[PDB]
């Protein structure tokens, strides 16, 4: 089992479309009813859903937000009735310090909800977090929740889908929020970086479609856990096989781009997952780990041949000081198999360091002139000084040095 | 839940409020009597029946404009007690509106604002509409802002002010009132979205083909700007932006808080028919120096923060591509201490066309709030005019014989000199 | 994708543009209001609905011709902002159109052209329609071409100019304007397709049986030439030829870039009925010295490059046979340094007959752009007239008292002498 | 397997009609579907096509062009959906120097496409190039691709169908482009000359029909490779048996000229392939090599008799310093066998030298007066000097001397 903590407008939407994808996959009706064709289903549902006496299924989700508008719109959607009104929380009434201050203020009810959800699962495995690191809501609230959660639950995993601000496109106060959120991520987060720049780049070459792609990534990541097989039957198995990450998915094709039914082997897919173009995020930098989850018919002989050929062709580079993985799953029996075989890749690669070097460069490009610090001084945390900022910057520098 | 109170002071503020509330009633489907044949909650309150009372006060020291409101088509929309009026105006005198005539009305205005705040659940802040070169638009605005800071010392206070134009002017004592207001409110304000009548006249002539616009068209354009600003509170969008977001992303230092407003799809019906206004086109129009609604050339200074508020059929990828194109431009230069100078907001509601207006119906629009050092030249012009008039000591007797001292004149001028120095300092590159 | 912008300057340019855009609307099925009851993309833009706005500007310093456009049958086709007009024309004065009156309009024209270029995706180049012996057709054309070279320093700039006729002439100061324009644009142009009113008059009389043609028939023939030139961009054919192809294949040296336009199937209805116009026949008509639309006898000089643009029911083998026949001819002589002097383009779209025109409906047509040393005689005549008028110093005060100097007259004459020397040098055989 | 690189308008069309002929021969539907009658086909398809999971077949083709119009028209044809949109490339926005400069500029994406296509074939044998040597696009782009390909892939064949400019009919700057393309062909090309003059001459005695004939030549050349038999089961076998070339095809008959069903032996065909009239291109010059591929029923006794009689009749001339070949194939089982037996000839003959002597004469007829060099000086390659031109001319002179 698992819980999802989505914050800010970004996280709220991310959750909306993630649950849309999930209910599509598992044959869950918009109202929580189960379709007749899926009555005898074999798919495991406990992982993301828990059924109710009324036979309806409820997501293990909690909605958090500093503002009402987004969630109010969500509850006007056809999927509104699905969520649990008890879990959803809205502030009665864009800065990280303010977000953390509110988090300190509204500890009690949030952790009440979290405890209630936790006690309903026998074998909870970890946490899932969806948020944006730039905006005031996501950054600060996620920081506070991560801190108090790592404190509260020292034996549960914490996974996040953190969305990073666009850089080629010029939050004016993004450097501070990003740097602080990164501090908290290093200091508490167990383990999926995301950026609007490269994401929209691949989308080209509304937020609805972008986050549909993101939800696709999340669902494909959690597929095998959802669909038990032989190997990789747990999230901890995933994490151990890799341990910051980046992702790529081959069949990112429009509903109109099915006309080119290209004979898609496993070799061509796994190859495509390697190119920098498909890496959805934007010094002979090299890899640390690679995982490829493959959906559809697959012959392990083909997998071995592809691995052999790629190894000989040396299209990849590895650390000199240490000695990939190809897991196979099964598609949901419901969504059309427009793709003969499909592939998702999650990897750890040193080049990601550059991200922080940019943000650090951004942050250093402001701290020398004290820009937009007036609001921060208002909050208690930065009321006296900003040693928090210095510690966070040095922590990020240490991480970059370690990479 | 995210209720906000709009305060309209003076003739300029009251007429802009007329345009703004006409636009709000049209957008939310509210009839001019408050009845409808949620989204309409940050600006309207429901009283039992379908009656929707706007969450605003109309305060003036002159009965004329408020009485026009009281007897117009919206006579039954506003609460009669929230249309506060005096007996004798401030006569373009800051001292009258701040010390002598404004002190007999400020208590009533504060009581009404307290009633409105109590009626709210979560107060986001205040929207103050006023003019810089008016009596009650300057003195009473400064007095009210200071009293609000005393009372609501934490809520954001955004003000929509009509900055005096570089050349055209309707009053002779505008520099005095403008400098004194800048002093007093700069002590007690969050950010001031600025606009010029001359610039909107030029925009109307060039884009809307109108050769004889009135204050009505200017007020309609300003109301469109305000609607674009508050759409995130009033509607649902991909990227929501609140008032605190404006305050945080547009104000780098406490004193440098004077962004300039812009609106890209200012176009007539026929021209809109012949064009294919897209995200890139409207963004480029926003950054065009001729489309600024404050008559300051942006090429004379450096941007420090931009807030692009898109609305309607807008795709985030197109917005990102347009902003990247803007950043790659060489005419548009930013300060070196703001590597990220773009706050982006996207709303799903296209702008609503007012029946009888000149703006054509469009599928998407963008409002750009830009904080730039080009406003320093306008400040320099204003303080130069103040220096001339004060060196001759002209009109000073009118201010002094009304509860003010010449020491206040000197202090306000010194504060404006300090503001110019601050703009110069933030303009220079870091070494 | 291969969008191109056409610029029409002066009365001659604007009227030729009227004919050209009538022809384009007829060819692409676009109604004169921009609606249709792709191919139509290099010259038209779609705005949401079926409205197709032509990708052109109509610039003149005189309101008369542009106002005729604004109120004609095509009143709703052109964007109202792209029909740029002045208040007082250049009065057949190069200085007025280039220095005094043209400087008050060039910024607006450049802004509109920038808007058009931004609206495009891949800009092939510009088509400048103007007259050599006009005020704004010379001075403003040269100014605009130099500003475009400053801005778009890489896009091709092809100009369709009405070269002054050897004998007939409507203005007295034509040599001055022609020499000064040749100087200034020769600095900043790619290739100039030339045409004469006298030659088209002769063509009309001899072929079309018209004894009293107006400027309308001349403009229709010129528009047919332009349509044949741009058919490859607008339609699909066996051998496509772009603007850069014209520039490369017709200009051997940077200064020698003045080809002459020709159109073979200029024929009336009855004569077309009695003839069997084929590829060989139209090619031979193209190379006939009497069918040239510039009154220069090609037998007096040597061809250096020919561009045969066939269209309609044309077979490549027939074209090859006709070109071989032309090469075997002894009256048609080429320069010895161009063993291959034929660029061939074939289009599948037959020419469209304008309802009310004089050209008969044909199955195939060819437009021949020939760069030849026979234009050197026309240049010699023009500079001889310039030398007479300048030796007497006639009309020079009009130019001087309008922002020009006599030194510019001397420099332009020396540049034209250098151009004549260059033509003489490229004429001679290699030894 | 094999790849096709077609450049310029000429190459683009050439490819269009070549693939039209191929799909006609192999019973491939316009959309890439396979007809019911051809389900059990024995013809080998991997050589020019690779099938897709959707059962459709995709050509191993790449479209290159400096201009969009031609390919845009192609994609409006009934055959549009067949091609691979990924492989097709169009320049976003008539000179050889400009073409080579662009080739230097757009190296990365082109070679990305080429590598992707190459890695999908186990036993790639060589390359096929279709282009015109006169126009700016074909000449320069082919030059650049040949250079960087011979550099990249030193173990693959490079075959071209180069179209030469008409000469009896007067590209004004054709001599330069032709001479440079010939330099590159000698310096990098492994191995089919083509000219519009003689091609249209034989056509007589639109580009659609001309290139239909050219595609016929190409397909008949590749037949036996497409249709495996006993001998000549590889392109390298072809090349070794001959090694510049010229071609001729006997049954070049209109769809209306089938009325004369002439009793067509093998002897008469192979004889007809010898005459200069049938050689589609325009000092006791003699042959170097002759190959005749024969389609339809064939008795090797007839072949031996024809060879004996032609040898005795001495209708041909051979080199005095060195010591032909007649290969047999099988027609596709689908296209009507309007011809009882058909013949295609590819030969190497010394007379081809004359071609270059003309072009050299053309080029020398310009270099003495510096005609139309202004544009060339613009590009970087010819920015300083034109030593490239001198080296190319001397290389061509050396080749002529060698002949």
């Amino acid at each position: 089992e698992i819980i999802t903590l989505q914050l800010g407008q970004c996280g709220n939407q991310i959750g909306f479309e993630f649950w849309k994808q999930l209910c599509a996959e598992h044959g869950i009706s918009p109202e929580g009813i189960v379709e007749e064709f899926a009555t005898e289903g074999t798919d495991r549902k406990d992982v993301f859903f828990y059924q109710a006496d009324d036979e309806h299924y409820i997501p293990r989700a909690v909605l958090l937000d500093l503002e009402p508008r987004v969630i109010h719109s969500i509850l006007n959607s056809p999927y509104a009735k699905l969520y649990n009104p008890e879990n959803i929380y809205l502030s009665e009434h864009n800065n990280w310090a303010s977000g953390f201050s509110q988090g300190e203020k509204i500890h009690e009810d949030i952790f009440d909800i979290i405890d209630r959800e936790a006690d309903g699962s026998d074998s909870l495995e970890g946490f899932v977090l969806c948020h944006s690191i730039a905006g005031g809501t996501g950054s600060g609230l996620g920081s506070y929740l991560l801190e108090r959660l790592n404190d509260r639950y020292p034996k549960k995993l914490v996974q996040t889908y953190s969305v990073f601000p666009n850089q080629d496109e010029m939050v004016v106060v993004q450097p501070y929020n990003s740097l602080l959120t990164l501090k908290r991520l290093t200091q508490n987060a167990d383990c999926v970086v995301l950026d609007n720049t490269a994401l929209n780049r691949i989308a080209t070459d509304s937020f609805s479609q972008i986050n549909q792609l993101v939800s696709t990534i999340m669902s494909a990541s959690t597929t095998t856990l959802r669909y038990p097989g032989y190997m990789n039957n747990d999230l901890i198995g995933l994490i151990a096989s890799l341990i910051f990450l980046m992702t790529g998915y081959t069949p990112l094709t429009t509903d109109q781009s099915v006309a080119s039914v290209r004979k898609t082997t496993v070799l061509d897919v796994m190859r495509r997952l390697l190119q920098p173009k498909n890496v959805m995020v934007s010094t002979n930098h090299c890899y640390i780990a690679i995982l490829n989850i493959i959906q559809g018919e697959v012959d392990p002989t083909q997998v071995h041949k592809s691995l052999q050929r790629i190894r000989e062709r040396k299209l990849a580079n590895f650390i000199p000081w240490g000695p990939i993985q190809v897991a196979l799953s099964r598609k949901s029996p419901y969504l059309p198999s427009a793709h003969r075989v499909s592939g998702l890749m999650m990897a750890n690669h040193t080049s990601i360091s550059s991200l922080f070097e940019r943000t650090c460069r951004q942050y250093d490009k402001l701290r020398k002139r004290e820009a937009f610090l007036e609001q921060f001084r208002k909050e208690d945390m930065f009321k006296d000084n900003f040693d928090e900022m210095d510690t966070s910057r040095e922590i990020v520098q240490q991480l970059i040095d370690e990479y | 839940m995210r209720e906000c109170i709009s305060i309209h002071v003076g003739q300029a503020g009251v007429q802009i409020g007329n345009a703004c509330w006409e636009l709000y009633c049209l957008e939310h489907g509210i009839q001019p009597d408050g009845q409808m044949p949620d989204s309409f909650n940050t600006f309207f309150s429901e009283t039992g029946a379908g009656k929707h009372v706007p969450r605003a006060v109309f305060v003036d020291l002159e009965p004329t404009v408020i009485d026009e409101v009281r007897t117009g088509t919206y006579r039954q929309l506003f609460h009669p007690e929230q249309l506060i009026t005096g007996k004798e105006d401030a006569a373009n005198n800051y001292a009258r509106g701040h010390y002598t005539i404004g002190k007999e009305i400020i208590d009533l205005v504060l009581d009404r604002i307290r009633k409105l705040a109590d009626q709210c659940t979560g107060l986001q802040g205040f929207l103050v509409f006023h003019s810089f070169g008016g009596g009650t638009g300057s003195g009473f605005t400064s007095l009210l802002m200071e009293r609000l800071s005393v009372d609501y010392g934490k809520k954001s206070k955004l003000e929509f002010s009509i900055y005096p134009a570089p050349q055209v002017s309707t009053a002779v004592v505008e520099p005095y009132n403008s400098i004194l207001t800048t002093h007093t409110t700069l002590e007690h304000s969050d950010c001031a979205f600025m606009v010029d009548n001359e610039a909107i006249y030029d925009i109307c002539r060039r884009n809307l083909d109108i050769e004889r616009p009135t204050y009505t068209n200017l007020n309609r354009l300003i109301s469109q700007i305000v609607s674009s600003i508050t759409a995130s509170l009033r509607f649902d969008g991909a990227l929501n932006v609140d008032l605190t977001d404006f305050q945080t992303n547009l104000v780098p230092y406490p004193r440098i808080h004077f962004p300039l407003a812009t609106y890209a799809p200012v176009i007539s019906a026929e021209k809109a028919y012949h064009e294919q206004l897209s995200v890139a086109e409207i963004t480029n129009a926003c950054f065009e120096p001729a489309n600024q609604m404050v008559k300051c050339d942006p090429r004379h200074g450096k941007y420090m923060a931009c807030c692009l508020l898109y609305r309607g059929d807008v795709v985030p990828k197109d917005v990102n591509a347009a902003i990247a194109t803007i950043k790659t431009k060489r005419s548009i230069q930013f300060v070196d201490w703001c590597p990220t100078g773009f706050k982006v907001g996207i709303n799903y509601q296209p702008p609503t066309v007012v029946p009888g207006g000149d703006l054509a119906k469009v599928q998407r629009a963008v409002c750009m709030l830009s904080n730039t050092t080009a406003i320093a030249e306008a400040w320099a012009r204003l303080d130069h005019k103040f220096d001339l008039m004060y060196a001759k000591r002209a009109f000073v007797h009118w201010y002094v014989g009304e509860g003010m001292e010449e020491g206040e004149f000197s202090e306000a001028r010194e504060d404006m000199a300090a503001l110019e120095k601050d703009y110069e300092e933030v303009g220079v590159d870091s070494v």
